[PDB]
């Protein structure tokens, strides 16, 4: 996330249904992409989100 | 000057604080003789007194 | 005492009571101007002017002389450009009048309280014949209205 | 991550700071060996904001104590927690302020402000990216008030546009300590009003009514007041150092909180934390310039400061910006303006 | 001092409906100053303000006075509470920032433009707005007392402005609202610095500064000056006076004792006792 | 009379005040005297905390001894005076406060008024200043003289094998920082210590040791030859002065300005980037920045990844030795970047101590700043080495200074004695006795010397005195046969504003207390 | 329970109060009595804070001393309302004053009413000041050698005299360079643009003032010059850095340019208030505020020499030296608020520590004054020594008149006082006569200082002055002798002697009227 202060504004409705999938579908592309390298485990040293 | 001087003392009898106000409210009307009336009001309650012992 | 600076003796006397403030605009419901050009900066200042100025100007329309205002404790009931405008205008202004003397007032002299700009009428308000402000000698200020027109029972 | 380094100066200071970092490191699970023996890791997703880690698994914390005496680190590293500190972050001087502004600002201050100034370089060589300064010092004294405010100045020149915040205690009402305290408090609030974000101000006479009444059983010391301010610090602090349902920094909570720079001071509370920007500051101030004229329109104790090369216009301008800072709080209620000098005289006339 | 309290008095005399005269003693300021013997009190026909100049760049002598008395504060100017900035584009952010350097600018040529050289707030004057007396050669003095300006005011006269507004929607100083002075200095008195404004053209009007050994002395010297002018006060507004010394004690003395033989009553010896107590 | 208004007042009238200071200023001299000369003995000073301290020095033992006393002040202020202008001569200064004082009770105890040995001791003054202002040796100031006073000054505070050891470096660092005029300027020698490898491996380089590393694992450790970008620039993440916030719509967009935030340092890195690929075109210099600011994980990889070696947080004076040694211009912005800019270094390289590290910078072309190295086992051996360098330093620099220098070893004080007492006649009434006094006083620096070798004072000091009066060189005491000796030949030199400076300030402060009525504590007790 | 009127206000009254009072105040002047003449020992203080005094001053001795008897408060006050107002004279004051409240009390004491002393004390007052008035000189202040005449007999008392024709010289310059004539006709010889900084170390000889100021300061970045032969200087009182505004001002951004855009425009604004500078071609800038780093980058590419957070005082000496006038906003620079009236700045190390000096001035109003010697108490003497040489100095200079020194005004005074007496009837002819006779305190002492025989000296001296022409003779206070002041020289301004004879006779009208107490009264 961005280190100054950010809020997420909404103004209609179909982002606010859309917002949650979005996140979601980024982060299975996210770990998609690491796992095609062949990596078989990550090793980190902060906090592991659900 | 008696109204400042009986303003800065501390008094707690009545019957002082009854002149020390009548030494304040002559100086607010007029502004002079804030010594004089106390002495005049002092004399006249003793003087009534000493008839007020005999049965009058 | 009088806020107004200078005046202190008013023949025929033409008073009236008002229960509203002459201040800047508040809506009850929250409120905020937002501002994100330079020429809003002025332009606020001046809508500002305008609009005390009209009140003003219409409580001048009717002819008032001495001007009463019921105590506020939520928002100013009196601005320093409101009272400067109503001393260029020769009225005499007294203020923090109290919530619960308001039905002798009205009782005695004649008035008939206003709680809105737009009935503020030339027929809601009182005549007496003097109102001034004495001094006692060194016990303080007093202020006498005498000779009313429609004298009520007090 | 955002490191945050914290400075104590006087004996004041010295006092709540070291029970401040005792309250501090009971919650991460530090012993007073450096050692670390927690439970819950989320203890420790925050820890490094305030806490170096060295070879070995020793936490060391980032801390740096001043003052011009040798007494008060002498019961520091005597006193308990007191051995988790880096032996190298202590210094000291040899004589002492005794109650002077001017010395502390001029003459024995000059002298340690930089060793302070190559400590706080090497502290700030091991953080990644450091946010901002914490400083505990007293408005009444002369090594606390005159010699950190000099400090203040230093960093604001060294390190231009990181945040910082003051918990500084303030002269009593009805009770001074100090027969020059009006003089040194005046003379602080002028640069503490153009050089710090925000100021936690603490009275010691408001808050030590509350032993007696509340706590229903004390006839204490300094003791317990110091425990109580390191208990509300550490309420202020538990934002940055631990996460929860919404975690700000400081100046997460300043954002929010300081619409307009100059007006930056504050009052606490404690219900077992409330900071609010309550306006009866203004009650305060009023009190001390009331005293500051009351002396020096008689030049008492004045040569005390003249012969340590300070002008008798510097007294003037501190008067006068003291005044301009309460008229400006005073155009915020409207209402204390209904409260002007009643009228003496007799002309009230055509116009 | 008789000589002293008499003029004094007799400066200050104001002009009523002309049915009786009145004379508002405490209008005359009082100034301590220790330092020469008691013989060396001064009585100024003008003004005395316990005050000095804003900067030490400006004049500090002005010979033909043009005064003009303000009621508010000469800074930078603040959006109020209710006003807000928010900004989404930034090339919008700059002359905003000007803005507020300028307004407050705009005001004091309107103030200058008239030849004003003297100037009086109760408010403060910000160091950004020192500079611009400096370079007209001007005198501003700030943080002067309600009470004082109003004197003053009223002396020189000149009109107290709490606004530049006018009964249209724009702001203008106008060079009928000056007073005029025939001259204003700073002068110097035991290390401390004071302000005298001298003969006042629309009224006369007085000060008095008292030097005496310390300040004990002084004060009971301003204390002892309050009676004199009071009594003087009194003596002016009613045409009469009464010897002293004890005669008028003595006289009632005697007449109450007589006349207490008529009543024969109980009420007899309390008149006698009254008496006998004046 | 002031009992009578102030109950609680402590007071000291005339015959008493005067016991108070002459016993007190004999009280001090008594403890100081034990550390003139090469064979005085050292100190050793424990504080609360439980620190230890070994010490020759007199200020340094003024200043940490547990004393409470007004005039101790006064006499310690004037030291501390005297130190920070010269450096050197803060025990001799007591002394002869201490023997003046007592020489002048002497004659007071008789019945004579102070005023009269004042007047004296001023016309001694005059006179001795005059003596002294025929007696100095002006010279060249070559490598060999300053080498002379260096080890003069310098075998009074550390053994020979060490004093040995320092003179060289103390020299050679004051003579390669000099220019021919524009008068010596410290600050441009840093004192850096390291705690290891017993002291007699102090060393000078002609070049820079600083205290931080590289944060960055893959950063080269050797560097052997390297261009020295120096800059106090911040690559730090920095916001806006006024507020500001993000306001985005969903993931996307956040994403969008997360990479958005991040150009204005980006820039900075690629400009120092772009600088080294245009001057290091093949991969075999190097490049080192030295930063005075902050510098993020983030900027470190983008360095690191190119063979960039970066220091974070440089301390500020720092900031100019490196224009003067390496050679390049110090820089607050990057919008001008150019190889003029750079300096040139010979060698770089890294020494990690326990939990410590230390950078070397070394072979510069012409270094106008270089580095003393203190090295030893413990730390008051180093802090007694500092103390030694400060002085050493001092006393090559004033005697480069003035012109000329002064024979030691106390011929200069017999000379000026004897002068004296030949000129006493010439002056009228009674201030004859203070002048006689003065006299004595200045033979406190022969007889102690001899004392603390192990002679006798008196008989010493006659054989001292029957030279300089049948041949008329400059003889003082030799403190290991006894016998008289000629300073300059032998090699025992001196400084001339020390000595002028302490003539001065002697006579002054013992002109002022001789004068003092009674003393007074009459005020408030505390502040408070 | 216990019946009050009063809570504990103790009250005294009669008699007692007056002995009281009068003791008091001849025990006050009982501790200063032996500082007067070129003779004085010194005395040595300790203060509340572990400093120490050691002073000859008769107002530094009082002002450190705490009393509970108001007599004794009184006596202080009056000690330091002399000190401010003419700067010379705080000792002889004090005794003066407890002499003359001393022979009161043998007339209170045979049943004279005080109103009655009152009365004579205040008719005397007026013929000191006449007579005062009558044996005046006047002085050419246009003479060097007369006005450093006067100064050296006004320092011949203090410890500097062991090097008076260096003091005196100092003095005199001093003030010949502060005096000033503005617009209008008002003179001024203002003391706060005559600023003494003391250096420990060095000697004494080497003090001096200098043509300019000096600063302790250095410059902000390494490679501005250190060296600047004709500088033109200019006077901020802003910084040249960029803050917040005080309207609350919020940003809010939605586009990825923006960012990076609002963190230019700061530095565009540097840039150009630094353009308003180098526009009017300078070399030194001088500022109260802070100085940001990009402005010293844009100043050093334009050659200028930087310096921060100076003190306002001192900046306002620099603008009345140099001949510069102060700026708080860049566009508004012109060229007559460029000072080019200076001739030298140069930064120096005066023991590892760096200094800056103006100097070389055309024509400057205002100065400095360096001191050099052993330490901080030492300094300390020399510079109150040096204000009361400069005060007065100023003081010849406004009122250019002398009287004799060393007991000739006081002993011709109580002649004529003494010979006027005879003219007069009634009981205050005995009063009257008795303050004459209590100006031959300040003889006496003097004698009694130097060690000589006051009983045989003051009638020679009171045989000699009732002749028809020896107003000046006085005592020599070096030897013991009768001498003519015309040959010895020493004379002192008349303001001084009119101050002090008028204090010390209201002080003891104020104590002769009190004739009760009353304390703990709570306000
Ligand atoms: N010259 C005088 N001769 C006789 N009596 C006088 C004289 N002056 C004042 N008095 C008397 O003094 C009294 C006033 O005393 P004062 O001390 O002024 O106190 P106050 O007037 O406040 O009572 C008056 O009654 C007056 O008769
Ligand atoms: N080799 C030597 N032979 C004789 N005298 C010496 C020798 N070395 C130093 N001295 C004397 O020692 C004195 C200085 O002693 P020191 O302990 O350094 O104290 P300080 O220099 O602080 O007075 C000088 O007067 C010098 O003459
Ligand atoms: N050489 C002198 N011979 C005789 N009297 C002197 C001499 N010098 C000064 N005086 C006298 O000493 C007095 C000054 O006293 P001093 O001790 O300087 O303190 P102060 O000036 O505060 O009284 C003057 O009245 C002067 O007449
Ligand atoms: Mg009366
Ligand atoms: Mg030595
Ligand atoms: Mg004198």
């Amino acid at each position: 996330i961005t280190e100054t202060k950010g809020t997420v504004l909404i103004k209609t409705a179909e982002e606010l249904m859309n917002f949650s999938k979005g996140e979601e579908n980024l982060m299975d592309a996210q770990v998609k992409a690491i796992a095609d390298t062949g990596a078989n485990v990550v090793v980190t040293g902060g906090k592991v989100a659900d | 000057d008696g109204a400042t001087i009986l303003k800065l003392l501390e008094v707690e009898h009545p019957a002082a604080k009854v002149l020390c106000e009548l030494a304040d409210l002559q100086d607010k009307e007029v502004g002079d003789g804030t010594t004089s009336v106390v002495i005049i009001a002092a004399e006249l309650l003793k003087n009534a007194d000493e008839l007020v012992k005999q049965k009058i | 005492k009088v806020s107004n600076s200078g005046i202190t003796r008013v023949e025929k006397a033409k008073i009236g009571l008002i229960q509203f403030c002459l201040s800047a605009p508040k809506t009850d419901m929250d409120n905020q101007i937002v501002v994100s050009d330079y020429a809003q900066m002025d332009r606020v200042l001046r809508e500002e002017r305008a609009y005390i100025l009209n009140l003003v100007k219409q409580i001048k329309k009717t002819g008032c002389n001495v001007l009463l205002i019921q105590k506020s404790i939520l928002r100013d009931a009196l601005s320093d450009l409101a009272l400067h405008f109503l001393n260029k205008m020769k009225i005499m202004v007294i203020k923090d009048i109290e919530r619960e003397d308001i039905e002798f007032i009205c009782k005695t002299i004649g008035t008939k309280p206003v709680a809105h700009i737009d009935q503020f009428t030339a027929d809601m308000l009182g005549s007496a014949e003097l109102a001034e402000e004495v001094n006692l000698n060194g016990s303080g200020k007093l202020l006498k209205i005498t000779g009313c027109a429609s004298p009520g029972k007090t | 991550m955002r490191e945050i380094v914290h400075i104590q100066a006087g004996q004041c200071g010295n006092q709540i700071g070291a029970k401040f970092w005792e309250v501090i490191s009971d919650e991460h699970g530090i012993d007073p060996t450096g050692t670390y023996h927690g439970d819950s890791d989320l203890q420790l997703d925050r820890i490094s904001v305030y806490y170096n880690e060295a070879t070995g698994g020793k936490y060391v914390p980032r801390a740096i104590l001043v003052d011009l005496e040798p007494g008060t680190m002498d019961s520091v590293r005597s006193g308990p927690f007191g051995q988790i500190f880096r032996p190298d972050n202590f210094v000291f001087g040899q004589s002492g302020a005794g109650n002077n502004w001017a010395k502390g600002h001029y003459t024995e201050g000059a002298e340690l402000v930089d060793s302070v100034l190559d400590v706080v370089r090497k502290e700030a060589e091991s953080c990644d990216c450091l946010q901002g300064f914490q400083l505990t010092h007293s408005l009444g004294g002369g090594t606390g008030s005159g010699m950190g405010t000099l400090l203040i100045s230093k960093i604001r020149e060294e390190y231009p546009d990181r945040i910082m915040n003051t918990f500084s205690v303030v002269p009593s009402p009805k009770v001074s300590d100090t027969v020059v305290e009006p003089y040194n408090a005046t003379l602080s609030v002028h640069q503490l009003v153009e050089n710090t974000d925000e100021t936690y101000c603490i009275d010691n006479e408001a808050l030590y009514d509350i032993c007696f009444r509340t706590l229903k059983l004390t006839t204490p010391t300094y003791g317990d007041l110091n425990h109580l301010v390191s208990a509300t610090m550490s309420g202020v602090t538990t934002c940055l150092r631990f996460p929860g349902q919404l975690n700000a920094d400081l100046r997460k909570l300043a954002v929010n909180m300081v619409p307009f720079p100059r007006l930056h001071f504050f009052m606490p509370g404690f219900a077992p934390t409330f900071i609010g920007n309550s306006t009866a500051i203004q009650e305060l101030f009023k009190r001390i310039s009331e005293q500051f004229t009351a002396m020096f329109r008689r030049k008492a104790f004045l040569h005390w400061y003249t012969g340590e090369g300070m002008d008798e216009m510097e007294f003037t301008e501190a008067e006068s910006n003291m005044n301009d800072l309460v008229s400006e709080y005073q155009q915020y209620q409207d209402a204390t303006a209904e409260e002007e000098e009643d009228f003496g005289e007799e002309a009230e006339e055509e116009a | 001092f008789a000589n002293m309290v008499v003029d004094a008095v007799l400066a200050i005399k104001y002009t009523d409906i002309r049915g009786q005269p009145r004379y508002p003693v405490n209008s005359v300021n009082i100034l301590k100053a220790h330092g020469r013997s008691q013989m060396e009190s001064m009585l100024i026909s003008g003004y005395a303000l316990n005050c000095v100049v804003g900067s030490q760049g400006m004049p500090k002598r002005i010979v033909n006075a043009k005064i003009a008395c303000l009621d508010f504060s000469l800074q930078k100017t603040k959006m109020k509470l209710g006003v807000q900035v928010v900004i989404t584009d930034p090339e919008k952010l700059d002359q905003i920032r000007q803005r507020e350097s300028d307004i407050t600018k705009e005001r004091i040529q309107k103030i200058l433009a008239t030849g004003a050289n003297v100037i009086l707030t109760t408010g403060g004057i910000d160091d950004m707005c020192l500079k611009y007396f400096v370079e007209a050669g001007a005198m501003a003095v700030r943080r002067v007392l309600k009470r004082d300006l109003k004197r003053i005011a009223k002396a020189s006269g000149a009109t107290i402005l709490s606004t530049l507004a006018n009964l249209e929607g724009e702001e203008t100083f106008e060079a009928a609202m000056l007073g005029q002075a025939e001259e204003v200095v700073q002068e110097r008195i035991c290390d401390d610095e004071l302000i005298l404004i001298k003969n006042t053209k629309a009224r006369t009007s007085a000060s008095i500064i008292l030097r005496g050994a310390n300040d004990f002395m002084c004060d009971e010297m301003e204390r002892s000056l309050h009676d004199a002018l009071c009594v003087v006060k009194r003596v002016l507004e009613s045409k009469s006076v009464v010897p002293g010394g004890g005669a008028v004690e003595a006289a009632l003395s005697i007449y109450l004792e007589n006349y207490a033989t008529s009543m024969g009553s109980r009420e007899q010896l309390a008149i006698a006792e009254f008496a006998r107590s004046l | 009379a002031v009992k009578t208004l102030n109950p609680k007042a402590e007071v000291a009238r005339a015959q008493a005040a005067l016991a108070v200071n002459i016993s007190a200023a004999r009280g001090l001299q008594d403890v100081l005297r034990t550390n003139l000369g090469p064979k005085g003995t050292m100190k050793m000073l424990v504080s609360g905390a439980g620190d230890i301290k070994l010490t020759k020095d007199g200020n340094v033992l003024l200043h940490e001894m547990q004393i409470q006393h007004p005039t101790a002040s006064l006499i310690a202020k004037v030291a501390t005076a005297q130190d920070d202008i010269t450096g050197d001569g803060t025990t001799s200064n007591v002394l002869i406060i201490g023997e003046l004082l007592k020489q002048a009770d002497l004659y007071i105890s008789e019945g004579l008024h102070p005023r009269i040995i004042t007047e004296g001791f001023e016309a001694a003054k005059e006179k001795a200043l005059q003596f002294l202002e025929e007696v100095k040796v002006s010279r060249e100031m070559d490598r060999e003289t300053l080498i002379d006073v260096a080890r003069t000054s310098l075998r009074t505070k550390v053994h020979a094998e060490l004093a040995d050891v320092l003179t060289e470096a103390v020299v050679d660092s004051i003579l390669a920082i000099k220019k021919q005029d524009e008068p010596i300027d410290l600050f441009m020698i840093e004192i850096m210590e390291m705690k290891h490898k017993s002291e007699t491996d102090t060393s000078l380089i002609r070049g820079l040791v600083l205290d931080h590393g590289a944060r960055h694992p893959d950063m080269k450790k050797r560097v052997e030859d390297a261009y020295i970008l120096t800059c106090n620039v911040s690559l730090e993440y920095e916001k806006t002065e006024v507020n500001s916030g993000f306001f985005y719509k969903s993931a996307e967009e956040r994403e969008k300005l997360v990479k958005a935030e991040r150009k204005f340092i980006e820039d900075r890195v690629k400009k120092i980037i772009e600088l080294k690929r245009k001057v290091c075109g093949d991969s075999d210099k190097g490049f080192v920045v030295i930063n005075q600011k902050g510098i993020d994980p983030f900027s470190l990889d983008a360095l690191s990844k190119e063979g960039i070696v970066a220091l974070r947080r440089a301390k500020r004076r720092n900031m100019e030795r490196l224009t003067l040694a390496c050679g390049g211009v110090a820089l607050n912005s990057f919008d001008d970047l150019s190889p003029d800019c750079l300096g040139h270094a010979g060698l770089v390289y890294e020494y990690t101590l326990g939990e410590e590290k230390f950078t070397f910078i070394e072979k510069c072309n012409n270094p106008r700043s270089v580095t003393l190295l203190i090295k030893g086992p413990n730390k008051h051996t180093l802090t007694q080495i500092k103390d030694a360098v400060r002085d050493g330093l001092r006393a090559v620099k004033n005697a480069i200074d003035d012109g000329c220098v002064v024979p030691g070893a106390g011929a200069v004080e017999v000379a000026m004695a004897e002068a004296l007492i030949k000129h006493k006649p010439s002056v009228k009434g009674r201030a004859q006795l203070g002048v006689q006094a003065f006299a004595d006083a200045l033979l406190i620096i022969p007889k102690v010397l001899a004392q603390n070798s192990g002679f006798d004072l008196q008989e010493t000091l006659v054989k001292i005195q029957a030279e300089h009066s049948e041949s008329g060189q400059l003889v003082g005491v030799d403190l290991n046969t006894g016998e008289p000796m000629v300073a300059a030949e032998v090699g025992v030199w001196d400084n001339y504003c020390v000595k002028k400076q302490l003539l001065h300030s002697c006579t002054v402060i013992a002109t002022n207390i001789l004068l003092v009525d009674e003393i007074m504590r009459a005020g408030m007790s505390f502040l408070k | 329970p216990v019946l009050v009127l009063s809570q504990n206000t103790k009250r005294e009254s009669g008699r007692k109060v007056q002995s009281g009072n009068i003791n008091a105040a001849k025990t006050i002047a009982d501790i200063i009595r032996t500082c007067l003449g070129p003779k004085s020992m010194m005395k040595m203080l300790l203060d509340p804070m572990g400093g120490i005094v050691m002073t000859n001053d008769g107002n530094a001795i009082l002002r450190e001393i705490q009393v509970q008897h108001p007599a004794a408060k009184s006596m202080i006050e009056i000690s330091r309302t002399q000190d401010e107002e003419v700067g010379d004279g705080t000792t002889s004051v004090i005794i003066l004053a407890g002499e003359m409240l001393s022979v009161a009390e043998h007339f209170l004491e045979q049943q004279m009413h005080p109103t009655v002393v009152i009365s004579a004390y205040r008719k005397a007052l007026d013929d000191m000041i006449s007579t005062l008035k009558k044996i005046s000189i006047p002085v050419d202040i246009s003479d060097s050698d007369m006005m450093l005449n006067i100064i050296n007999s006004s320092i011949t008392t203090k410890a500097i005299s062991r090097w008076s024709s260096l003091a005196c010289n100092i003095a005199l310059d001093a003030v010949k360079m502060v005096q000033f004539e503005e617009n209008g006709r008002k003179e001024i010889d203002i003391k706060k643009y005559a600023r003494v900084e003391k250096i420990p170390g060095g000697i004494i000889e080497d003090s001096c003032v200098l043509r300019g100021v000096m600063i302790n300061k250095d410059v902000t970045h390494p490679r501005m010059r250190r060296y600047i032969k004709n500088p033109r200087i200019v006077l901020l009182d802003s910084s040249l850095e960029y803050k917040k505004g005080e309207s609350q001002t919020d940003i809010e951004i939605t586009r990825e340019e923006d960012f990076t855009r609002i963190l230019q425009m700061e530095e565009e604004y540097i840039q150009q208030l630094c353009e308003d500078i180098i526009q009017l071609k300078p070399d030194v800038v001088i500022t109260e505020k802070g100085i940001s780093d990009l402005a010293q980058h844009y100043l050093m590419r334009a050659n200028i020499t930087a310096i921060r957070r100076v003190r306002k005082t001192d900046n306002n000496r620099i603008a009345r030296a140099c001949g510069a006038r102060i700026v708080s906003r860049p566009e508004e620079l012109r060229e007559d608020d460029v000072g080019t009236g200076a001739g030298l700045l140069e930064i120096k190390k005066i023991g590892d520590e760096y200094f800056t000096f103006i100097t070389d001035c055309k024509d400057p109003k205002a100065c400095t004054i360096l001191l050099r010697g052993a330490s901080k108490e030492i300094l300390s003497e020399v510079e109150r020594n040096l204000q009361d040489a400069m005060q007065v100095c100023r003081n010849v200079l406004l009122d250019p008149q002398l009287v004799p020194g060393g007991g000739a005004s006081e002993m011709a005074v109580a002649h004529a006082l003494t010979e006027k007496s005879k003219a007069m009837t009634g009981v205050e002819q005995w009063p009257y006569r008795a303050v004459a006779q209590a100006l031959e305190v300040i003889p006496r002492t003097l004698i009694q200082n130097c060690g000589a025989s006051t009983i045989r000296l003051l009638t020679s001296l009171r045989a000699k002055h009732t002749q028809e022409n020896c107003e000046t003779w006085g005592v020599n206070g070096e030897t013991g002798t009768l001498v003519d002041m015309k040959e010895l020289g020493i004379w002192e301004p008349l303001a001084v002697k009119l101050q002090t004879y008028k204090t010390a006779v209201e002080t003891a009208v104020l104590l002769l009227r009190i004739d009760d107490i009353v304390s703990g009264h709570k306000k």
